[PDB]
Order: C-alpha cells, then sequence, then structure tokens
C-alpha cells in the first residue's frame, strides 16, 4: 500500500486536515460571496441611498 | 508535555480509516465519469480542432 | 581469568551499550517513532497548532 508510506509520520495522519485551518478560506471561497451578500450588500444598499 | 498531546492521537484512530478508504468506487467520479467529464465534451478538440 | 581477559570485548563491548541501547535495541527500532513523532507531539503543542 505506497499511498502509506507518508500517512503515519503526520501525527495528525492527514497531510491537509491540519492544514484545513488554512484551507478553510479555499472552502469558503463559495461562501466568500455570501459575505458580500450578508452585511456588505447590506452595507452597499445603505450607501446607495 | 507528551501527554496534554497524547490525548488526541488515541481517539484519532476511530476517525479515518472507516471512511476516506471507502469512497472511490461509490464515487462514479472518481475513476469512472471524472475521468471523462470534460473528456465527452471537452476533448471535442481532438476533432473540433481540425 | 577466562573472564577479566574477556571484559574489553565481551562485557565493555556490551556492558557500555546494552542497557542503553543493545538490551532496549528492539525498543530502539522504535524510538524513530520517539525523537520524530511522539516527542514531536510533545513539539506538537506548537508546530502544527500554530499552523
Amino acid at each position: 500500500y505506497v499511498r502509506g508510506l507518508l500517512d503515519e509520520w503526520w501525527e495528525q495522519p492527514a497531510s491537509t486536515v491540519v492544514d484545513w485551518v488554512t484551507v478553510d478560506g479555499q472552502s469558503v471561497a463559495a461562501w466568500q460571496n455570501h459575505v458580500k451578500q450578508l452585511l456588505a450588500f447590506y452595507d452597499k444598499e445603505s450607501l446607495r441611498t | 508535555v507528551m501527554a496534554v498531546k497524547e490525548e488526541q492521537y488515541i481517539q484519532q484512530y476511530k476517525k479515518y480509516e472507516m471512511l476516506l478508504n471507502r469512497v472511490g468506487y461509490t464515487p462514479k467520479i472518481s475513476h469512472r465519469e471524472l475521468v471523462e467529464m470534460a473528456e465527452h465534451r471537452k476533448e471535442l478538440d481532438k476533432m473540433t480542432k481540425p | 581469568c577466562t573472564h577479566i581477559q574477556n571484559l574489553q570485548q565481551l562485557l565493555f563491548a556490551s556492558s557500555t551499550t546494552a542497557q542503553p541501547i543493545l538490551t532496549p535495541w528492539p525498543l530502539m527500532k522504535e524510538l524513530d517513532e520517539m525523537g520524530k513523532i511522539n516527542s514531536k507531539l510533545s513539539t506538537a503543542v506548537e508546530e502544527v497548532t500554530l499552523e
């Protein structure tokens, strides 16, 4: 099982789950626009007036 | 100092090897369809370019 | 006599390193999971934690 030659030595076995906190921004990239619709659009509408 | 960090990997065993290792056959994308999702269409250049 | 002549070759070659290394020699080959993994757990409190 060649792919197991590195998994154990990560302590936390997954290579990117320890990175998931840093990778979380990339996952929210779909929901980043929702942040734009959440407060920034609310901010935009108020200042549009 | 190990002990405060020895309390994670012990229960991390029952977290990874039951789920991820399964998902190659249930996902038709893994080796069945995504291997040609684009290749159904996006490799039209094999004949649309000529 | 048969012993004293062999102290430097059979005893000292072992008694120096048996209990630290050769006695736990089967445990020595899993110290590579100590200095690199489980002693790194004591450092995993920061090194992967800060990340």
